């Protein structure tokens, strides 16, 4: 038999699972979200100032 | 801005050109000294400048071997006027290639841009190659790099064994190894290739080629520049006698586990060169009537699959790698031959299908109509794409004016070839046969053959 | 080499702090019982910067201390701000370091090749414990002057040098204004020492990097430092400065004895003297005993048995996680250690001499019984195997 | 500049003999006293020179330190077979910097940088 | 007393060096008349006269141009389709390149060797190739064989029949050009790129396919992929060198008929299922390479969209570099410098790639496994210095290159004809250089700024390395890098 | 750097061709595919009493 890790390099499908154990994924097509990410951080850098 | 789909508004469009354009012809021109400009018009917005020179690898003295890969490699840097800095500056502002080629033979300088830079163009490459001055310390990083190189070319076999062939085959001058030698790398220097240059690039062994200029201002650009070049009897040139040899080595005994293949070939000799036009004519159809093959390639199915090696080897004994003939026509003689890969359990059949086939084409009668007609048409076809290109137009001017002194129309080339029969073709490789063999091998050398065996196969 | 600069933060000026702060490499399965250390760190730098403000406003005399540090905390803007700050951080600083310790006990870091960070943790411990001790005097009230007195009398039970080596260390014939100054002194000096040292610690560990949760190889999976456990380490920060801001503000005199606020006075003796809380295990260990000579030569096995742990040589395993009987045995320790802190705090008579005869030597049979599973359980391969 | 020249100024030529002077004492050329660690391009053009000069370099800055340990100076005889201010450097370092300021001209990046100490 | 300055072994080489130092310096005007290292911008009105291109629509939907040049000897012909592996079902995935091959064996009226023998008794040759957006299939042959050639064309794409024996020669030819191309990894990174950057969507896939899915690729599936994606408004006939306009169309007007009238067109089956960009990693750690290759790509521009151009220019002024180029460490662009002066990586190239409503843009270096750290840290800041404080001079250098490399790619029957075709196709029209020009030179440095900081700026990225990447920094590295604090 | 040996190696190579053709003194590729197994069925096969 082939080893598990060959086989992922010369099938380069694009369907891709991820660990959902902890943290959950948007679903495709969503934009970003940096500018919310920037509007929490500035809250408590307020605080530290 | 509109998007690509929708046209700008405020550009002026020059009128175009008509249906039909008459093809320019060539203006050959010869200064006192012996230089010869050479142009011809083209109807692309391209152009395509070079300079090529007589000398070349037979012209190589044991002292100053391995000189022709550096004068290749030290290109177009520090000049007397310029630097390198300079150079590349210049190049790549008006948004030109550039390049630089070796050959047993004869030197090429090329460089091409757009229609409207060239008396830059002829301008710069005039001073990159009549004004070097050859600086130690950049000469000793381009020995560093031909360094690396060399000790990691084994892995083309080809022209390792084409390499072999012609210095087997060869005793005189033209034994000389094109790329060099570890020697010569640990004898090369400023001072030698200076002296080569200043030795070898005399007036009457340069020609500049145009593929899309105007002969008029060309010339008026390339006048001032290179008319005071003094003028100088041409030296004779060298020898070199045919003569059967074999070469053998064996690969680095690291890759024979890995089932490494075998490798040969076979040679002949031809009397006659490049101004026996109609003999070399009819070794170029003769070669594209063997054709053969490589077991692997994807491109064009009007490469030759319904030639005579692939059919009646390939296709009969499927253990082959690849199967292909060659030649290499130069000034006054011609060289032949077929290249064959091959496991380590197949060698000596390969030697006697091979040889077997070499006289079947050699006896009369063995060669169909539909067979040389499909050769003639193939030959003409591929000369005839060949020739669109500029670069392949420039470098032909350049390398014909050096050769014969005048260009030689296509129409000549193609009555030539019309003329071809297959008397003519008998006749030919009867003088090809005619001559003793040249033979080498490598891979796993243990198991080729005798030299003296295999010649005695053959005719006297 | 690189013939052209890349960054600065590889540059010869900052290729100390990129290498060992920034670019180091750390487990990636660390927890949260690894940001004690840097804790502390920011712990002891609140120390010195409030004691340096302090050190403006005391005057190191019997007539005037209780008297000047009732005026700074009276007269001077912010002044109880900064008295609080460092009468508590002590406590916080203690408290940290407790923590610390009993982490590295639990996954078992004190073995190959990490037994020089042990021994200087150790040094490190008994510097904090001499400059806490000789800091608690110089406010000069009445459980300042009687502990110096009881703690420092406790040196004439040593033979014949005795007597000398306390009336040398009380500069004369009691506990008075000499002793008062020496202390100042000391105090001001120990803590730059701490710093050296615990620099030293912290080299000796970069030098093999740190240990892990499951106690392994792990050199194949690790991260950088700087972002990932600069954030952990931030959530850590702030916790500790909301707690230590609680104790401050809505509860400063809890963790103190209320006799302080009275002056010295060397003829009445308080009814039940004692030390801080964080002296009192020692301090119910070095009362278990009805020997002076038994009682102070009984805290130097604590410090051997401390100081000798790393020195074993047959256990295999370091986390307790795969050793369910060694830590059975932590947590029964710690229930024992809790016990001595107790009854540290409490009159000697019954039922508390037996009580405090006992843990003594429990906390001893801790130190003993350990390598015998480093033995027990060095052919364990050879039983169990399938 | 005039006044720097020896032949016009009559200072200038006193200079010219201190140093002369004191560069014999020792043994060692003009060009010796620059430092690859001062400038950077001191580096290139000692890296461009022929190996024979960069050689005979070395050996007399030994001499020179050798004897400044020992606290003497050459003897007369081999101090009249001295020859200081014959260069092997200036031409060199003229290239190398004015290369320099012709690639600074047409943008580009340096070829070597400092380290930040 | 002192030896005269020929009298040592030192001294001489010094003289030598002085005086080959004194050769090298005085310079001659003569030879300094044209040239000049500093960039400007020219005016080509007087050259880019070019025969006029002829479009043809047959009633039929289909489109006919032609480049007619009566003086040449040899002609291109050719059909471009609006086809490609990314219009395929996630069941018949490698269905276009499996039809690519076995377009060349069938046509009833004619056996795979008598076709093969006719061309290669014609003198010229045919080719093809296939991608996820645009299919080929084109032959070169001489004046006299055109009619030949088209007829040929025809009748290969409009009688072709399949056979169950050479389907199972074709899947087994198949799997062993598969096996043959895993070995060059370049291509591998490139897929796994495009397999990471849009995974859930056509754009994600391989033109190849699965084996698992060449298992069962039977007849009737590419029956059913002829009569479904070879319609007749989504094909074009192009042609160059010695025709005529009136003789191709009306050919081509009595030959092509028979072809399937689907009123389906690629808008509609791009206009579903369009392509987004996620952002992603994928890591590939072997150690027992010597080398390690790696690209870092951005989101890019379409076809139509107006920005283009200054991704081009972008792209240009981010050229590549090699360890065998002749320019060296004077190479004009700036990472070029920093990877030729630091001897950083191997190789690298700057990429530019367009689809039809979306694109990419990157880098892609080669190096050994231990200047990962430099060669990252300079792309990037490079890149980003792009949306910060480009100057002019690089502008100006970048499109003279654009131009220079679009006019010389141009070059040839072959390439006339692929351009003629590919720009009927994208565009919809062919556009004259004057308007190409006209369009670069309308680039400034306040465009490169304004598309930078629109493209590059803060923006996520999708990365695939493979080899010994042990020591290439991770993802929040490459993120966070693509702003800066000191602005 | 010992030419006489290689020289009387090169001899027995060329004009030789049955099993006093092999070689002496190893070349790379067996050494690559040399280990303790084939030294030790060597000696077990070739190491017997009557010799
Ligand atoms: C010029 C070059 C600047 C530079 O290099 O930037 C580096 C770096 C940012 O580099 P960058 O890559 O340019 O920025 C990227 C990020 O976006 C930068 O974002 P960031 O995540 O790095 O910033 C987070 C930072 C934001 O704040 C700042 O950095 C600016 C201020 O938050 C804090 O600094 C928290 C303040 C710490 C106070 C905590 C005190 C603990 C308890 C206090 C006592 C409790 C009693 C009550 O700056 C920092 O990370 C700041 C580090 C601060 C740690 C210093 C530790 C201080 C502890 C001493 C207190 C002891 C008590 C004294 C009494
Ligand atoms: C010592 C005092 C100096 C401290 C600063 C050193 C700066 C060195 C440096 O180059 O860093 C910049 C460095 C820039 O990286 P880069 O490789 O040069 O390139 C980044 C990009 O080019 C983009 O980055 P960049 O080059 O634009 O950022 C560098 C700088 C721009 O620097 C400049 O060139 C302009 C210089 C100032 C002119 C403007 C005024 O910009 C800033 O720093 C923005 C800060 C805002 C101004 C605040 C003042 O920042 C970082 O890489 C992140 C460093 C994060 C430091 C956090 C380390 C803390 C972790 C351990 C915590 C220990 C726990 C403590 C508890 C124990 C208690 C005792
Ligand atoms: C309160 C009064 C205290 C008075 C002193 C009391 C001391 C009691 C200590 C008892 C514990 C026993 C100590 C024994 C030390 C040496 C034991 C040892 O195993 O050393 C050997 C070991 C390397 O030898 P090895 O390789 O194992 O043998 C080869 C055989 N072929 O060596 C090593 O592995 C190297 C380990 C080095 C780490 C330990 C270094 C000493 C501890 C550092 C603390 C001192 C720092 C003080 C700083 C301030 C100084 C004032
Ligand atoms: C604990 C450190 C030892 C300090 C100590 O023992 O001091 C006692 C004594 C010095 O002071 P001392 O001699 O008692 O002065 C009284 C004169 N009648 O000790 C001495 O006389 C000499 C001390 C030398 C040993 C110091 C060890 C540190
Ligand atoms: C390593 C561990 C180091 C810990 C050092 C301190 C341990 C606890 C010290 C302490 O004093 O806690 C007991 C606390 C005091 O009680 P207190 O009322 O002050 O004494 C009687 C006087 N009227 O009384 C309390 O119950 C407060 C709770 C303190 C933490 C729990 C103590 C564990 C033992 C309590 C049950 C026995
Ligand atoms: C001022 C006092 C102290 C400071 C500043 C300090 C600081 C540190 C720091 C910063 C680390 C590494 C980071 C971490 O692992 O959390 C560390 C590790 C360690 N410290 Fe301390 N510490 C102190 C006291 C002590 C004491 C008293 C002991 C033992 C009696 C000790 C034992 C250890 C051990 C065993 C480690 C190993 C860490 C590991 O296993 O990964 N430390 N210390
Ligand atoms: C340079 C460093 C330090 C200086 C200058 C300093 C200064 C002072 C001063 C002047 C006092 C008397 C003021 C008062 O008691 O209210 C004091 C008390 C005290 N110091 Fe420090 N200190 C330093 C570091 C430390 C450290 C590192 C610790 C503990 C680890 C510590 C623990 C104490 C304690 C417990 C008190 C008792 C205060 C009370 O209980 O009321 N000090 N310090
Ligand atoms: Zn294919």
């Amino acid at each position: 038999e082939i080893p598990a890790t060959v086989a992922a390099v010369k099938n380069p499908s694009s369907k891709i699972v991820y660990d959902e154990h902890n943290h959950e994924r948007y679903p495709p097509g969503d934009p970003s979200k940096r500018a919310f990410a920037y509007f929490v951080l500035t809250g408590g850098r307020f605080v530290y100032a | 801005a509109p998007p690509l789909d929708f046209p700008l508004p405020g550009v002026t469009l020059p009128s175009p050109l008509p249906d039909h354009v008459a093809p320019g012809k060539t203006i050959v021109t010869t200064l006192p000294n012996g230089i010869k400009l050479a142009s011809e018009t083209s109807a692309g917005p391209a152009a395509s400048i070079g300079l090529y020179v007589d000398c070349g690898s037979i012209y190589e003295t044991p002292l100053t071997f391995g000189a022709t890969h550096l004068l290749e490699r030290m290109a177009f840097k520090s000049t007397r006027n310029r630097t390198h800095f300079r150079v590349v500056r210049e190049v790549e502002a008006i948004g030109g290639n550039v390049q630089a080629s070796a050959s047993r033979e004869q030197m090429g300088y090329t460089f091409d841009a757009l229609k409207t830079h060239v008396p830059e163009m002829v301008e710069l490459l005039v001073d990159c190659v009549r004004n070097p001055v050859f600086l130690d310390w950049e000469v000793n990083e381009q020995l560093l790099k031909v360094k690396a190189e060399v000790g990691e070319a084994s892995k083309n076999p080809q022209d390792l064994l084409l390499e072999a062939i012609h210095s087997a085959g060869y005793s005189g001058a033209l034994a000389n190894p094109l790329l060099a030698s570890e020697s010569a790398l640990n004898g090369l220097n400023g001072s030698i290739l200076e002296e080569f240059v200043a030795e070898n690039y005399t007036a009457p062994r340069i020609v500049l080629a145009a593929s899309g200029v105007e002969h008029e201002e060309l010339l008026s650009i390339a006048e001032p520049l290179l008319s005071d070049l003094p003028n100088v009897p041409r030296p004779e040139e060298p020898k070199s006698v045919y003569t059967g040899g074999d070469y053998r080595c064996h690969t680095e005994s690291g890759h024979i586990l890995n089932g490494q293949r075998t490798h040969f070939a076979l040679a002949f000799e031809l009397p006659g060169g490049w101004h026996k036009l109609k003999d070399a004519m009819v070794l170029t159809v003769l070669q594209m009537l063997l054709g053969g093959g490589g077991s692997f390639s994807a491109g064009g199915p009007g490469k030759g699959m319904y030639s005579r090696l692939y059919l009646r080897v390939l296709n009969e004994y499927p253990q082959f790698h690849s199967i292909s003939a060659f030649n290499n026509i130069y000034n006054n003689t011609g060289i032949f031959g077929i290249q064959v890969t091959t496991g380590s359990d197949f060698v000596s059949k390969a030697i006697d299908i091979t040889v077997n086939e070499l006289l079947a084409v050699a006896t009369s009668g063995q060669v169909d109509q539909v067979q040389l007609d499909r050769a003639k048409q193939a030959t003409k076809s591929a000369i005839l794409m060949n020739l669109e290109s500029r670069m392949v137009v420039s470098e032909d001017i350049g390398r014909q004016v050096l050769t014969y002194g005048e260009r030689k129309p296509v129409e000549d080339f193609l009555k030539a070839v019309d003329e071809v029969t297959l008397k003519d073709i008998a006749s030919i490789s009867q003088k090809l046969i005619s001559s003793p063999l040249t033979m080498a091998s490598y891979g796993d050398v243990i198991y080729v053959p005798n030299y003296e065996s295999v010649s005695s196969k053959f005719r006297s | 080499m690189r013939n052209q600069r890349f960054s600065l933060l590889k540059q010869p000026i900052s290729s100390t702090l990129n290498q060992h702060l920034i670019d180091y490499p750390t487990p990636s399965n660390l927890s949260y019982w690894w940001g004690f250390g840097s804790l502390a760190g920011i712990c002891l730098v609140i120390q010195i910067v409030t004691g340096v403000f302090l050190a403006m406003h005391y005057t190191p005399h019997v007539d005037l201390a209780f008297n000047s540090v009732e005026h700074v905390m009276r007269d001077v803007e912010g002044g109880w701000l900064l008295r609080y700050m460092h009468a508590n951080g002590a406590s916080m600083f203690l408290i940290v370091v407790h923590l610390h310790i009993f982490r590295g006990l639990y996954h078992a870091s004190y073995s190959s090749p990490r037994e020089f960070v042990r021994c200087l943790g150790v040094v490190i411990f008994l510097l904090m414990i001499v400059t806490a001790f000789t800091g608690y005097v110089p406010p000069w009230g009445q459980m300042s002057f009687w502990g110096a007195t009881v703690i420092t009398s406790l040196a004439s039970a040593i033979p014949v040098v005795g007597d000398t080596i306390v009336t040398w260390l009380w500069g004369g014939f009691s506990v008075d204004n000499a002793t008062l100054n020496r202390f100042f002194s000391l105090h001001h000096l120990l803590p730059f020492i701490l710093v050296g040292a615990s620099l030293l610690h912290l080299a000796a560990l970069h030098q093999y990097g740190s240990n892990n949760p499951l106690g392994v190889h792990s050199e194949m999976d690790q991260i950088s430092f700087y972002p990932y456990f600069y954030v952990k380490d931030l959530v850590g920060w702030v916790a500790f400065a909301i707690f230590f801001s609680i104790w401050i503000f809505y509860a400063p005199n809890v963790l103190g004895h209320p006799d302080n606020y009275i002056p010295a006075n060397p003829m009445p003796t308080p009814p039940h003297i004692v030390p801080e809380w964080y002296f009192l295990p020692i301090h119910a260990i070095l009362r278990s005993i009805p020997d002076k000579s038994g009682g102070v030569a009984a805290i130097a096995p604590v410090f051997i048995c401390l100081l000798a742990l790393p020195f074993f040589k047959s256990m295999y395993v370091r986390s307790s996680s795969f050793r369910p009987i060694h830590q059975g045995i932590f947590w029964l320790l710690l229930a024992d250690r809790l016990l001595l802190g107790w009854i540290g705090c409490q009159p000697v008579e019954a039922p508390f001499v037996t009580i405090g005869q006992i843990p003594p030597l429990v906390f001893f049979l801790f130190f003993a019984i350990t390598p015998i599973p480093g033995r027990v359980g060095r052919g364990i391969p050879n039983s169990y195997t399938d | 500049q005039s006044f720097i020249d020896p032949k016009k100024n009559w200072f200038a030529a006193q200079h010219m003999k201190a140093i002369s002077k004191r560069l014999r004492r020792f043994g060692l050329r003009y060009d010796d006293l620059y430092d690859p660690y001062y400038d950077l391009d001191v580096k290139e053009a000692l890296n461009r020179l022929p190996k024979e000069v960069v050689d005979a370099r070395h050996q007399r800055l030994k001499r020179a330190m050798d004897l400044s340990m020992k606290h003497e100076y050459l003897p007369e005889d081999l101090q009249a077979m001295q020859t200081p201010f014959r260069g092997y450097l200036q031409e060199m370092l003229a290239l190398v910097k004015r290369e320099k300021a012709e690639r600074e001209s047409l943008g580009g990046l340096p070829l070597y940088q400092r380290t930040i100490p | 007393s002192p030896p005269p300055p020929n009298a040592m072994v030192y001294d001489r080489l010094a003289e030598a060096v002085k005086a080959k130092l004194r050769q090298l310096e005085n310079p001659d005007p003569r030879f300094l008349k044209y040239g000049s290292p500093r960039p400007t911008l020219t005016d080509h009105t007087r050259i880019l006269a070019a025969p006029e291109t002829r479009v043809t629509t047959l009633p039929n939907g289909l489109r006919v141009a032609t480049e007619s040049s009566l003086a040449a000897r040899t002609a291109t012909v050719g059909v471009w389709i609006d086809a490609g592996s990314r219009f395929e079902t996630e069941e018949s995935n490698g269905t276009a390149h499996f039809l690519e091959h076995m377009i060349f064996k069938g046509t009833e009226k004619r056996n795979a060797r008598e076709l093969e023998e006719e061309i290669e008794n014609m003198g010229g040759h045919l080719n093809a190739y296939t991608s996820r957006e645009q299919t080929t299939y084109y032959a070169k042959v001489a004046d006299k064989d055109v009619p030949k050639a088209l007829d040929i064309l025809a009748d290969i794409l409009q009688n072709s029949r399949f056979d169950e024996n050479r389907i199972s020669r074709e899947r087994d030819v198949i799997l062993r050009e598969m096996e043959e191309v895993e070995g060059q990894t370049e291509e591998v990174i490139f897929d796994h790129l495009h397999a990471t950057a849009f995974q859930y969507t056509p754009l994600g896939r391989t033109i190849l396919g699965p084996a698992q899915n060449i298992k069962t690729i039977t007849k009737d599936h590419l029956q059913n992929y002829i009569q479904t994606h070879y319609t007749a408004p989504r094909m074009v006939i192009a042609a160059s060198g010695a025709v005529k306009h009136e003789d191709i169309v009306e050919q081509v007007k009595k030959l092509f008929t028979k072809l399937s009238t689907d009123p389906t067109t690629a808008s509609q089956l791009v206009a579903k299922e369009p392509a987004i960009f996620t952002g992603s990693e994928v890591r590939m750690l072997d150690d027992e390479i010597p080398l390690a290759q790696f690209a870092v790509a951005f989101e890019g521009a379409s076809w139509k969209d107006p920005d283009s151009i200054a991704l081009m220019v972008m792209q240009a002024m981010l050229g590549s570099w090699n360890k065998t180029a002749g320019g060296g460490k004077h190479m004009g662009s700036e990472l070029a410098q920093r990877v030729g002066i630091n001897e950083v990586a191997e190789s690298m190239m700057a990429f530019n790639t367009n689809y039809k409503d979306t694109g990419l843009f990157g880098v892609y270096a080669v190096a050994k496994p231990d200047c990962l750290d430099d060669l990252s840290y300079a792309i990037m800041y490079e890149t980003t210095k792009l949306a910060y404080r480009v100057s002019d001079d690089d502008v100006t250098r970048a499109r003279n290159q654009l131009k220079s490399s679009l006019l010389l790619y141009i070059d040839g029957t072959s390439p006339v004809a692929e351009d003629i075709g590919r720009q009927l196709l994208t565009y919809g029209r062919r556009i004259p250089f004057a308007e190409l020009f006209a369009r670069i030179d309308a680039v400034d440095a306040s465009t490169i700024k304004r598309v930078a900081n629109r493209f590059i700026y803060d923006k996520d990225i999708a990365i695939a390395a493979m080899g010994p990447i042990q020591r290439l920094p991770d993802y929040n590295w490459f993120r966070r890098r693509t702003y800066w604090n000191r602005y």
